[PDB]
């Protein structure tokens, strides 16, 4: 059961300190042992040495090894946010693409997913103060639409060296789902050696459309997709990198529009709907302007922003 | 423990020769097993079983009138845990029961994690305001913990909770009493719930358990041809959780995913809870948070509905709610 603070008396403290702790709402050994340092060093009638020895003597009884919300929010300033190259998108995302999570972007054709991936593959190499992540990038490609010339065009904008930028990007091509899953082991092996800040899969569901066909193969497809996403989550958690994946869309032909023009929803179903942390839905505007919307996020309200695709990558709409 | 029984020395010697320890493993075996192991006749075996059973269960008698009248002696039948919103409390007629498993189910963006965080905030309020004056345990099985949302909720707590006196909230230290755990496998989850949660509950650190997803670990290993081990694991997990909740009088809340329906009460609905009937048998109260996004989305705001699926004491009903910068708020005057 609970251990009252009466044991502190035989542990080597006077009655004044335990009386003050009782008057401060502390009434058990466990609460004092797991209390944050500031909470019992900012109180009246205490000293730094007294608090340190109190923690040392309390840790003996209560078994330590449990994380607490304060000891979790204080340690997470490590989370870096990578700028997307557009001020509007950075403002919408409140900093940019977070690390240690999975971000998904889906939409129809020419919406700008590949362009955003290309821009991020360069922006992730900037110094932290400039908005980058100070690392390299991986690009796993399943469609064959990787263009280094866009990388060079983006690099010229920030005044970087083209040769170095092209040197600091790794590339692999996946020809089926088994190869796609197999590449992640080598991805981890290579992340061990060096410092990577980003991993990109484009697309994460293109090959599942045709590798498993019909209603008679849905279950195996979903199981394979779930295993792949679990591997991605393990990689992101272990190495503290940012994972960005893309997705396709499907039509709703059941006649359930009711003033909803040309409805469409992402493929992959509940498995990919649950695995991802932040989901972005890309649309098209007039000319070269696009609209980005927040589809799902644990800590962000739903809003919209407008960006554009220029000759130097993703940026802001000109006037 | 065996020698505590009032019995002649002959049967005591026979039991000692038979390698018995306590009344629990005496009642574990059956008639013919005891006859084979101990070499005793039927009348004395029956007498020993009767005496051990009397010792184990005592001789007390309880009536429903005592349960109804004596509120303090039986808090499980009367004490409830508030959800922090009067509309939700009215829908649930007080809040979560202290004994048994409660389930939240729904698709993505329904608002399950926000409700879990709000409950973790409100569990440690004083007794007169619905709380239990105890911490919470949070287990994550899919992704990382919503840190910023938690910080915002702690900041907005004076704004969200207006009935509580203002001078009382500042003494409430919120983040220091919430525990976070992370698991990545079914075996890891089983070991955690076996040998970590009881330690937390024994010392009085926390009196609330939240699992952010039970379907996430299970939907990855077992395919459609391995239902027996999956059912065994689900039964073991449910039994352990119910035992802990009954022993320590602490609510248990489970977050669940949904599947596609392509006999169980779901006909005019496109989604159903994921695990199946085996897991559905272990539950007490079943809710379903749902967001109607395909329709009535052009009006400008999301439409969120919380529905009671089943409960021994709650009629099937539903209400509406919204998620804002301070937490989850139920819309007044919308109960079905
Ligand atoms: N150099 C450039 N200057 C301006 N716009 C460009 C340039 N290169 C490409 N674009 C724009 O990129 C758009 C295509 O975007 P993107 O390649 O990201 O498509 P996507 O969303 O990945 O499509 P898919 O689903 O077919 O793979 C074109 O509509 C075009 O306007
Ligand atoms: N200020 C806000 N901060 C965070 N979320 C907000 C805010 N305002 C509104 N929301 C909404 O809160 C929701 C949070 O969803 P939540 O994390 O509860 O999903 P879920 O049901 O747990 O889904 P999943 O299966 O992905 O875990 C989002 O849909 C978002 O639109
Ligand atoms: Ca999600
Ligand atoms: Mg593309
Ligand atoms: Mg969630």
């Amino acid at each position: 059961g609970p251990q009252p603070i009466s044991r502190l008396e035989q542990c080597g403290i006077n009655a004044n300190d335990v009386k003050k702790l009782e008057e401060a709402g502390f009434h058990t050994v466990e609460a004092v042992a797991y209390a944050p340092k500031k909470e019992l060093i900012n109180i009246k009638g205490i000293s730094e040495a007294k608090a340190d020895k109190i923690l040392a003597e309390a840790a003996k009884l209560v078994p330590m090894g449990f994380t607490t919300a304060t000891e979790f929010h204080q340690r997470r300033s490590e989370i870096i946010q990578i700028t997307t190259g557009s001020k509007e998108l950075d403002k919408l995302l409140q900093g940019g693409i977070e690390t240690g999570s999975i971000t998904e972007m889906f939409g129809e054709f020419r919406t700008g997913k590949t362009q955003i991936c290309h821009t991020l593959a360069v922006t992730c190499q900037l110094p932290i103060d400039r908005g980058g992540g100070e690392g390299k990038a991986m690009y796993i490609d399943t469609e064959g639409t990787f263009r280094p010339e866009r990388l060079l065009a983006v690099a010229e904008r920030y005044g970087l060296s083209g040769s170095d930028v092209l040197d600091n990007v790794a590339y692999a091509r996946a020809f089926n789902t088994d190869h796609q899953t197999q590449l992640l082991y080598q991805a981890s092996a290579m992340m061990v050696e060096s410092r990577y800040a980003l991993l990109i899969v484009d697309s994460a569901t293109a090959l599942y459309r045709t590798d498993y066909s019909g209603r008679g193969e849905l279950s195996a497809r979903q199981m394979h997709l779930a295993r792949f996403l679990r591997m991605l989550l393990r990689l992101a958690d272990e190495f503290g990198v940012a994972v960005v994946i893309t997705n396709q869309v499907v039509a709703q032909v059941d006649g359930a529009a009711m003033f909803a023009a040309d409805p469409k929803k992402p493929i992959g179903g509940n498995i990919i709907a649950h695995a991802s942390t932040t989901r972005l839905y890309l649309r098209k505007g007039r000319g070269e302007t696009r609209i980005c919307k927040i589809y799902d996020s644990p800590c962000l309200p739903e809003a919209e922003a407008m960006f554009a695709i220029n000759a130097d990558g993703v940026g802001d709409a000109k006037d | 423990d065996l020698d505590l029984l009032d019995l002649n020395p002959r049967i005591i010697a026979a039991i000692k020769k038979a390698k018995l320890k306590s009344v629990k493993e005496v009642l574990h075996f059956s008639g013919p097993d005891l006859k084979r192991l101990t070499n005793l006749s039927s009348p004395e075996v029956w007498h020993l079983l009767r005496t051990a059973s009397l010792h184990l269960r005592g001789s007390s008698i309880l009536t429903a009138l005592q349960l109804h009248q004596q509120k303090e002696r039986f808090p499980t039948q009367h004490q409830r845990l508030s959800l922090g919103c009067p509309v939700l409390d009215a829908l649930l007629r007080g809040g979560l029961p202290l004994d048994g498993i409660t389930e939240l189910a729904g698709r993505s963006s329904a608002g399950k994690t926000q409700l879990a965080l709000q409950l973790c905030l409100a569990v440690q309020f004083p007794r007169q305001h619905g709380g239990l004056e105890a911490g919470a345990v949070y287990i994550c099985t899919e992704d990382a913990f919503p840190h910023k949302r938690l910080q915002q909720l702690m900041a907005q707590q004076p704004r969200l909770r207006t009935d509580v006196p203002g001078e009382l909230l500042q003494k409430l230290r919120f983040g220091s009493q919430i525990f976070i755990e992370h698991v990545a496998d079914v075996d890891t989850l089983l070991e955690c719930v076996n040998k970590k949660v009881p330690v937390l509950l024994s010392r009085g650190m926390a009196r609330l358990v939240v699992i952010d997803s039970v379907a996430a670990p299970f939907r990855c290993e077992f395919d459609s041809q391995a239902s027996a081990p999956r059912a065994r694991h689900l039964q073991s997990l449910g039994a352990t959780l119910r035992e802990l909740s009954s022993a320590f009088q602490s609510p248990v809340l489970c977050i669940n995913q949904v599947t596609e329906a392509m006999p169980l009460g779901f006909w005019d609905e496109r989604v159903s809870p994921a695990l199946g009937i085996t897991w559905a048998n272990q539950l007490l109260v079943r809710l379903l948070a749902d967001r109607l996004r395909e329709e009535e989305a052009a009006l400008g705001c999301p439409a969120r509905t919380l529905r009671v699926l089943s409960a021994p004491h709650l009629p099937p009903s539903s209400c509406s709610y919204t998620i804002s910068a301070e937490g989850v708020r139920g819309t007044p005057g919308t109960q079905s």
